[PDB]
């Protein structure tokens, strides 16, 4: 009878070292002499810890102003040039060129702890994979590599737990091989990023009093935005706690409302995991409020 | 306690319907809600044919480019791959080309293919004519079905067909 093996987790230790620990265990153990038990493995906590890492990473990119390092335009964000959506909604999101990259980052990578999957941020998925093609070596590529590995690890383990549950051994055995490889791969990628994160020499651009999510959007630019687009923006701003100056602008302006609303009624937002129904209602409220106030 | 075990694989662009297909077919349900599959997942339904009972180990894959490392692992093991495109999505069809290439690059020598045009119920928003698709399909002797995972339209028939097509080759 061969020793039982599992990959446990200390209560507060971070994703990075957690991986690193498992990385040792997996490297230094002749996996032939053990029988792997995935039951004690705490996906939920790992997911929690990972999303927490995604967040921290996102924060430093913004803070170190990594994105400015990474420009050649003044096009509203790194990916703007790569949108061919025609401001359509794509699985609940329209493309809005003003999104901060660090928001884009979080949304392509954080893991829905509920599903161990991704909540669609679709409008940027094409533009992003495009930018990647035309900018190997770019921080976004290096970062996304790293984060995808993150994602991978989680998925692998889920697949192991699941396969064990159904006795599918071919899978469980092979997936352990892979997991180890993802493990190292992750550790490399983690090292490799450290350069790409270095704060450029040009000074920190001055904070945006108006939104947590979008770069500034002047009234000219905002006006060219469509129903789905403004709609998309409203839903995003509701991820702040206090109402934003930006959403107030949008909701106060009488011209923007018809298209915002029809966007809503169109139903493209129905399937969002971010309580669309609730958000929509609240947006309607705030709009109703505002039109009362602007009746002077 | 089963007669056969076929390993199946759905590939295709992101959001073309792979997972709703797998879901309607396995659990006979559908959720409107927007989730993108990470890496892979697998569901297992047992089918009966001729009238041997066949266990289907169906593996769902992520469409995105960045998952390819992973998805590509599960290619060699598959008895049959279903490539899926979304009939209202032009590029998704244009992409079948690469998807077929990825099959050549990764899966077995003799893997059983199947082209599926999903979201067929969206009549007004459609853009890929059954004909044009079916011709391309026939160009390569790969069976082809339009389907709506939402409506159930042909989802059952699709996996049946893929399964039968496999037994024939065993
Ligand atoms: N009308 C219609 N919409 C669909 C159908 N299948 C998928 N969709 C929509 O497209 C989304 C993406 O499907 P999903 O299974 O996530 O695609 P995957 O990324 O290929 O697995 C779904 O959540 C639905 O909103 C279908 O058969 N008919
Ligand atoms: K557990
Ligand atoms: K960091
Ligand atoms: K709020
Ligand atoms: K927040
Ligand atoms: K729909
Ligand atoms: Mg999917």
């Amino acid at each position: 009878s061969l020793k039982p093996l599992t990959l446990l987790m200390t209560s507060s230790t971070s994703f990075s070292e957690t991986i690193n620990q498992w990385a040792d265990i997996l490297k230094t153990t002749d996996m032939e002499k053990f029988s792997f038990d995935s039951n004690p493995i705490n996906l939920l906590e790992l997911v929690k810890q990972f999303n927490l890492y995604v967040d921290e990473l996102a924060i430093t990119c913004e803070a170190n102003n990594v994105w400015a390092k990474e420009r050649i335009d003044s096009t509203p964000n790194l990916f703007a040039l790569y949108d061919n959506s025609g401001g359509e909604a794509i699985h609940g999101h329209a493309f809005v060129p003003y999104y901060k990259e660090s928001i884009v980052l979080r949304r392509l990578f954080t893991v829905d702890p509920n599903t161990f999957n991704l909540s669609r941020f679709a409008a940027f998925e094409g533009p992003c994979q495009l930018y990647c093609k035309e900018h190997k070596d770019s921080a976004w590529v290096k970062i996304q590599t790293l984060l995808t590995l993150g994602n991978g690890i989680i998925n692998t383990l889920k697949i192991i737990k699941q396969a064990q549950a159904f006795g599918i051994d071919e899978a469980v055995t092979e997936n352990l091989k892979a997991l180890k490889e993802q493990f190292i791969a992750f550790q490399l990628a983690e090292a490799d990023i450290k350069e790409s994160l270095k704060a450029p020499s040009f000074a920190e651009p001055l904070p945006n009093k108006e939104s947590e999510f979008f770069y500034p959007i002047d009234e000219k630019a905002l006006a060219k935005m469509n129903g789905y687009q403004l709609a998309t923006i409203c839903l995003e701003e509701l991820n702040s706690p206090k109402p934003s100056p930006l959403i107030e602008r949008i909701l106060s302006n009488k011209k923007f409302w018809k298209r915002i609303n029809s966007a809503f009624e169109s139903g493209v937002f129905k399937g969002r995991t971010d309580d669309p129904a609730g958000k929509i209602a609240k947006i309607r409220e705030w709009h109703q409020l505002l039109q009362i106030s602007g009746k002077k | 306690e089963y007669d056969y075990l076929f390993k199946l694989l759905l590939i295709g662009d992101s959001g073309v319907g792979k997972s709703c297909l797998l879901l309607r077919f396995a659990d006979d349900t559908y959720t409107e809600s927007y989730i993108s599959t990470i890496g892979v997942d697998f569901k297992i339904r047992t089918i009966e044919l001729d009238g041997k009972t066949i266990k289907l180990q169906i593996w769902d894959t992520a469409g995105q480019e960045r998952f390819r490392t992973i998805t590509s692992s599960y290619y060699r093991g598959a008895h049959g791959i279903i490539v899926v495109y979304d009939v209202t999505d032009q590029e998704s069809f244009n992409n079948v080309k690469q998807w077929l290439q990825e099959i050549d690059r990764y899966a077995s020598e003799n893997v059983n293919k199947l082209l599926v045009g999903n979201k067929c119920d969206l009549t007004t928003k459609k853009v890929v004519d059954y004909t044009t698709a079916k011709e391309f399909a026939d160009s390569l002797g790969i069976p082809f079905l339009e389907t709506s995972a939402k409506n159930a339209t042909n989802v059952e028939q699709s996996f049946m067909t893929m399964a039968a097509e496999i037994k024939k080759r065993m």
